[PDB]
């Protein structure tokens, strides 16, 4: 029950706060054929596109 | 007898949502009240300064009249 709160806090905190998000967005793609090429995993998989868990 | 550690009668519920309750109002009303302070604060601005001026004026027939 705690830590539920305090993870909804911690999206309080950081989360839609502007200039983080302007830090982390425009960097960083991950193309899906070089994401199946290159071996990725885990969040990388979740992330960069296609249905995948182990 | 058995003294293992099960769940005794079940454990109630555990919230997993989002929960941002917006505070705040809208932005237009945002805009409202900075134009309605600022606009405020021009005019208690304006009506100091032209006191000053008046005593300013004051101060140069001071300096007019004592002079020869």
């Amino acid at each position: 029950k705690n830590f539920s709160l305090r993870i909804d806090e911690l999206e309080e905190m950081l989360t839609n706060n502007r200039i983080w998000r302007n830090r982390t967005v425009d960097i960083g793609v991950v193309t899906a054929e070089d994401a199946l090429n290159y071996g990725f995993s885990g969040v990388m998989l979740r992330g960069s596109g296609i249905q995948w868990d182990l | 007898v058995k003294q293992d550690m099960p769940p005794v009668g079940g454990y109630g519920p555990i919230d997993y949502k989002r929960n941002l309750p917006r505070r705040g109002l809208s932005g237009y009303s945002m805009f409202a009240v900075g134009i309605g302070a600022l606009l405020f604060g021009y005019w208690s601005m304006m009506r100091w300064n032209r006191e000053r001026r008046r005593l300013q004026i004051e101060d140069f027939e001071a300096r007019i009249a004592l002079m020869p």
